[PDB]
């Protein structure tokens, strides 16, 4: 793969990167950069936490938004030179951004890609949209939930609807936190050295969503139907019960981590209600879920149930949970970038040299 | 894009596509 396009999706927690045309990211590494805590000069990814002990670790991406441009540069460098092993200047590069990304950010990013990395061509696409594309639709409402943030994004004919976007500062990073908390409140000594890592694995291995939380609690109270076990490496085995479904419940009841916000079913419903009454039909029947925090077993049907209850009785609801939705966004991009009707949509270095960083903002 | 070019991109997307397997 040379003279081919690159796809780079920068999550709050995870970076996904690869080549357009590929069915999956060749590179998935933690979105973190570490510099020597005292006085080589920088580390990124797995190696940065491997040596967390002698570095100050930082996260360029907070809430899905880029906040540290220097550190973000180191991430992109590590992406091209160290992960993909490619030269940016001979690959058009597609990049992804959060809904509601400020214009100054998009331009700052376009500006770096050109001046600093000297890529021949580039494009910025909104993450949620790519997810939708990945499913083969151009109309619907996406629920993207990654490590740092959660959005509801209504989309109509390839264009998102900014007035109707719902943002929720609750994602997997805080769900892992919640689980770590509870687990400990039951005598399980957990810290960050290496525990934080285990708590996350338990999360993705054992947690699931209850179709009926009140009802599911009573089950785990009257039998051991729902107990499951996890042997730590130390050796100490531990058992989990209602904790398996109480942790993800936080997505529907944020008041579990004490957030007086509303749950993803409500924000999904509110988001649709915020749209043209004539396209609601299309939206209700096209809930596409993306992100790693949507991977919980049972979340699709819980959502289906919750929404059927909020909406009109006559409307047909539908939830689409691609088994690949952990990587939907990236896949969405992988597809786009490879299509031929898209090849005219690239921003060329030439175009940028004439107009300026502002040559990356279109309406319609 | 904003022209008689956005509709074909759209149509192409829905069409689908294969992706080199790794
Ligand atoms: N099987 C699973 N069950 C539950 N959670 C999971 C699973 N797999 C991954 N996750 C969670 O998904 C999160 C990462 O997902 P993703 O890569 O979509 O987010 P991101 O793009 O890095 O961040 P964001 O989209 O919030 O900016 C992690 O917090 C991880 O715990
Ligand atoms: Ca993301």
């Amino acid at each position: 793969d040379e003279t081919t396009a690159l796809v780079c999706d920068n999550g709050s927690g995870l970076v996904k990167a690869g080549f357009a045309g590929d069915d999956a990211p060749r590179a998935v590494f933690p979105s973190i950069v570490g510099r020597p805590r005292h006085q080589k000069d920088s580390y990124v990814g797995d190696e940065a936490q491997s040596k967390r002990g002698i570095l100050t670790l930082k996260y360029p991406i907070e809430h899905g938004i880029i906040t540290n441009w220097d550190d973000m540069e180191k991430i992109w460098h590590h992406t091209f030179y160290n992960e993909l092993r490619v030269a940016p200047e001979e690959h058009p590069t597609l990049l992804t951004e959060a809904p509601l990304n400020p214009k100054a950010n998009r331009e700052k990013m376009t500006q770096i890609m050109f001046e600093t990395f000297n890529v021949p061509a580039m494009y910025v696409a909104i993450q949620a949209v790519l997810s939708l594309y990945a499913s083969g639709r151009t109309t619907g409402i996406v629920l993207d939930s990654g490590d740092g943030v959660t959005h509801n994004v209504p989309i109509y004919e390839g264009y998102a609807l900014p007035h109707a976007i719902m943002r929720l500062d609750l994602a997997g990073r805080d769900l892992t936190d919640y689980l770590m908390k509870i687990l400990t409140e039951r005598g399980y000594s957990f810290v960050t050295t290496a525990e934080r890592e285990i708590v996350r694995d338990i999360k993705e291995k054992l947690c699931y969503v209850a179709l009926d939380f009140e009802n599911e609690m009573a089950t785990a109270a009257s039998s051991s139907s729902l107990e499951k076990s996890y042997e730590l490496p130390d050796g100490q085995v531990i058992t989990i019960g209602n904790e398996r479904f109480r942790c993800p419940e936080t997505l529907f009841q944020p008041s579990f981590i004490g957030m007086e916000s509303a749950g993803i079913h409500e924000t999904t419903y509110n988001s649709i209600m915020k749209c043209d009454i004539d396209i609601r039909k299309d939206l209700y029947a096209n809930n596409v879920m993306s992100g790693g925090t949507t991977m919980y077993p049972g979340i699709a049907d819980r959502m289906q149930k919750e929404i059927t209850a909020l909406a009109p009785s006559t409307m047909k609801i539908k939830i689409i949970a691609p088994p690949e939705r952990k990587y939907s966004v990236w896949i969405g991009g992988s597809i786009l970038a490879s299509l031929s009707t898209f090849q005219q949509m690239w921003i060329t270095k030439q175009e940028y040299d004439e107009a300026g960083p502002s040559i990356v903002h279109r309406k319609c | 894009s904003c022209n008689e070019d956005h509709s074909k991109l759209m149509e192409q997307i829905r069409q689908g596509v294969k992706l080199k397997s790794a």
